[PDB]
């Protein structure tokens, strides 16, 4: 998973 | 501030509280971008990504921007043009995250990006707005970019970089109607  | 910069903050709290409860994962089931095109006419998900935050460093950090910025521009601004910048701009940056590394990304930072860029620009071309971004942000917006080029973390370098652009480019045309 990737935090924008 | 106002009830717009509210009613987010809130929001994502009520989200991140349940992400804590169900965990990630499932909470992230439902509204997360779509992964699979049988899912697309699932609406909410173009926009519910920007909800979901994985600490609470990475919700107080998103929240503190969202809360300084967008309330600034709900109370310049109005209710109606901040309302006009998240929307636009959550769908834009979940869209370009999702092409750079697929669905799994979520946090409010592409909103807050797009809320950086406008603010930023705005208060640049038409200072007679009322806001204004003070150079000391618009240099840690800058490295906070750039960090996430280096990743030393797993930031939405999609999400940033298209929020920005969206940022730019809805104050660049509000500044030729002012």
């Amino acid at each position: 998973v990737r935090m924008a | 501030a106002g009830p717009v910069t509210w009613v987010m903050m809130i929001a994502c709290v009520v989200v991140f509280i349940a992400m804590q409860i169900l965990g990630d994962q499932e909470v992230m089931l439902w509204l997360a971008w779509p992964f699979d095109p049988t899912l697309k006419f699932e609406f909410w998900r173009y926009f519910t990504h920007a909800l979901m935050h994985f600490s609470l460093m990475h919700i107080l950090f998103n929240l503190l921007w969202w809360w300084y910025l967008g309330g600034a521009v709900e109370k310049r601004l109005g209710s109606g043009k901040l309302i006009v910048i998240t929307l636009i701009s959550a769908l834009l940056s979940g869209y370009v995250q999702q092409k750079f590394s697929g669905p799994w990304f979520g946090g409010l930072s592409g909103v807050v990006f797009a809320l950086m860029g406008y603010v930023w620009l705005r208060g640049e071309r038409d200072p007679q707005s009322g806001i204004y971004l003070q150079r000391g942000l618009i240099i840690f917006a800058l490295i906070w970019i750039v960090a996430g080029w280096f990743d030393l973390m797993s930031m939405a370098n999609g999400a940033h970089i298209a929020g920005l652009a969206v940022g730019l480019a809805m104050a660049f045309v509000d500044s030729l109607n002012a």
